[PDB]
DNA sequence: CAATTTAACACTTTTGTCAAGC
DNA sequence: GCTTGACAAAAGTGTTAAATTGTGCTATACT
């Protein structure tokens, strides 16, 4: 779970270095939400993975 | 049942204070302005950038070793399309557009 | 925004709720609470409890 | 220890979690593949 | 699903069309060197008029615009190459999002002069993204790239041989169809497994997960660590039935005190002493350590 | 960038959700990227034209 | 493919073994 | 009580050679 965060985090440190277009960027920030809230709560919020 | 293990050897050293060995302190500070202490053994030297806990580059206090290690900026935008286009070709075609916004 | 991009600032997710609690009074709302507590007759004072 | 008198709870506003920590994960790799040792700056760093 | 909202996201643009992209090219790199120009006469300070001040900034950002509507056009195109790599390794927006890097880099390098469509030069790149990440976040232990394209082909191979052998086929078969040695093959057979969760449910039922019944080969063993302790002070003390000199050498040399395995010559600077002396020394006192009057006491820590 | 902890913000109640008078479903739009929320507002410079 | 890491060895140096004796 | 010379396998020198790993790029069109 830790790692999978880690692989989303990363990726927007990326997508906010070359000023990708704001879809991607949120895109990126929603999935970086999903992976935080199923570290911490798995199927509190959607289904779990 | 099932057996498992690390690569965590085990040592049966009981000398939890028996023997001490010198050392010495450095002293980092990192881009943020947050300083960190490292007690270094008194080998050689001490490194002149360490990775601190925050996670920044942190240089020692003290100043010296002057060596940013071979800087290489990535390929930007720019330099990215000067092998696709002559300059020649840019040229004109800034030259073309900008004709084009006279007229608008 | 592009009206009026001087006169107002907008945020989406987890950082718009940052920057709205950054300068959020805590005393005020429960003084309110408490007003509409006095005040309140029906299920607005539940609310408020 | 056993010394205690009462347990606390209350929230962390990050700096506790930066001063708990010895070190951030910048990379997601855990151990390298045919060598069985961790990865420096991963999970499991040393 | 978390991933519709994409879908409906994506459709506020229209597809693009030959001629369009040629022109989105030709203002992004207009815009790129109106940027270079913009340094270029800033290195001088040289006074750029104000109407045509104003002019460069909108067409830089025209070029910026162009840009960012050419990514957001190409959103589907990503979003279908990305589907076919769905439901194994690797999550299906991820794979979008790599896509979406590959897309990026595609119009980094995008060229209009060639004529071709946007379409068949982005594919490359966005499956080439997609690919790599596959390869790369797809396993909580990480091969390198080249082992990963090792595995694969082992897979297809193995697939074909069982196929057409219509039977398990042995590695020698495999060796055979891929001109490897077996102890390679076997090496990268060992090397494609996945690990097992530690949160399996053993048992039929929740009662163990897995690891209530895993014993610790590495434990430490009350016996034996205790042992340890005597036998260290049982040295301790049969060394010192030996003369001062006779006992150092031997501490010395094994390091009972510091544990540095030290040399003759180290040895040696105790009194200036050749290592011969030294070594005469110890055979000396190995001779009348290992007599059962001192070598009974210990002859059961072995 | 920053990302809310699941606990309080689901949970009914929403702890957040409580602190600041934004309803539940609020909060779900803006935080999982879906609506935008106006962070601030000035309001004398609005009145002054 | 270029960069990085590791095995490989023809050879050098540090280290350990005998016979002899001032 | 302890030292010099003759030998020896073992622990390193220094560079090169082979294996491994990270990396950018593929232009019929495909949404």
């Amino acid at each position: 779970l830790y790692r999978r965060v880690i692989n989303r985090n990363n990726r927007l440190k990326r997508l906010i270095d070359l000023g990708a277009p704001e879809i991607i960027v949120n895109n990126e920030k929603r999935m970086l939400q999903e992976s935080v809230d199923a570290l911490f709560d798995n199927g509190r919020r959607g289904r779990p993975v | 049942v099932l057996r498992g293990s690390r690569l965590g050897a085990v040592s049966y050293e009981t000398d939890r204070n028996h023997d001490l060995a010198p050392r010495q302190v450095a002293r980092y500070r990192t881009d943020n302005g947050e300083e960190f202490d490292v007690p270094f053994a008194d080998d050689a030297e001490i490194p002149g950038t360490w990775l601190c806990r925050n996670g920044l580059e942190g240089t020692l206090i003290e100043g010296d070793v002057p060596e940013p290690k071979k800087v290489k900026p990535p390929r930007t935008h720019w330099d990215m399309l000067l092998e696709r286009r002559s300059v020649e070709e840019l040229e004109e075609l800034l030259k073309e557009r900008l004709d084009l916004i006279k007229a608008k | 925004q592009d009206r009026y991009g001087e006169y107002f600032t907008g945020a989406m997710g987890a950082e718009s709720i940052k920057k709205l609690i950054e300068n959020f009074d805590i005393d005020a709302e429960a003084e309110s609470l408490r007003e509409v507590i006095r005040s309140g007759k029906g299920q607005k004072k539940l609310r408020a409890l | 220890v056993n010394f205690f008198d009462e347990l606390r709870i209350g929230l962390a506003t990050a700096d506790d979690i930066r001063n708990w920590s010895y070190g951030e994960v910048k990379k997601p790799e855990t151990i390298n593949y045919r060598t069985l040792k961790p990865e420096k700056d991963g999970l499991f760093c040393e | 699903d978390s991933v519709r909202a994409y879908l409906k996201q994506i459709g506020k643009v229209a597809l693009l069309n030959a001629e369009e992209e040629v022109e989105l090219a030709k203002r992004i790199e207009a815009g790129l060197y109106a940027t270079q120009k913009l340094a270029e006469l800033a290195e001088k300070g040289e006074k750029l008029p104000v109407q045509q001040r104003r002019d460069m900034q909108w067409i830089c950002r025209d070029g910026d615009r162009a840009k960012n509507h050419l990514l957001e056009a190409n959103l589907r195109l990503v979003v279908s190459l990305a589907k076919r790599y769905t439901g194994r390794g690797m999550a299906f927006l991820d794979l979008i999002q790599e896509g979406n890097l590959g897309l990026i880099r595609a119009v980094e390098k995008f060229d209009y002069t060639k004529g071709y469509k946007f379409s068949t030069y982005a594919t490359w790149w966005i499956r080439q993204a997609i690919t790599r990440a596959m390869a790369d976040q797809a396993r909580t232990i990480r091969i390198p790239v080249h082992m990963v394209e090792v595995i694969n082909k082992l897979g297809r191979i193995q697939r074909e041989l069982l196929q057409d052998l219509g039977r398990e086929p042995t590695p020698e078969e495999l060796a055979k169809e891929m001109d490897i040695t077996p102890e390679k093959v076997l090496e990268i057979q060992q090397y494609a497994r996945e690990p097992i969760s530690l949160d399996q449910t053993i048992g039929d039922e929740g009662d163990s997960q897995l690891g209530d019944f895993i014993e610790d080969s590495e434990a430490v063993v009350a016996v034996d660590a205790v042992s340890f302790t005597l036998l260290q002070d049982q040295l301790q003390s049969v060394l010192e039935t030996l003369s001062e000199r006779e006992a150092g050498v031997v501490r010395l040399r094994f390091g009972l005190t510091d544990g540095q395995p030290r040399t003759l010559d180290e040895i040696g600077q105790v009194y200036g002493v050749t290592r011969e002396r030294i070594r005469q020394i110890e055979s000396k006192t190995m001779s009348k350590l290992r007599h059962p009057s001192r070598s009974q006491v210990l002859r059961d820590y072995l | 960038a920053p990302v809310t902890h699941i606990w309080y913000f689901k949970g009914v109640p929403s702890r957040l959700g409580y602190l600041l008078d934004l309803a539940p479903k609020d909060l779900e739009k803006i935080i999982y990227f879906a609506a935008y929320v106006i962070t601030s507002v000035d309001d004398e410079m609005r009145h002054n034209e």
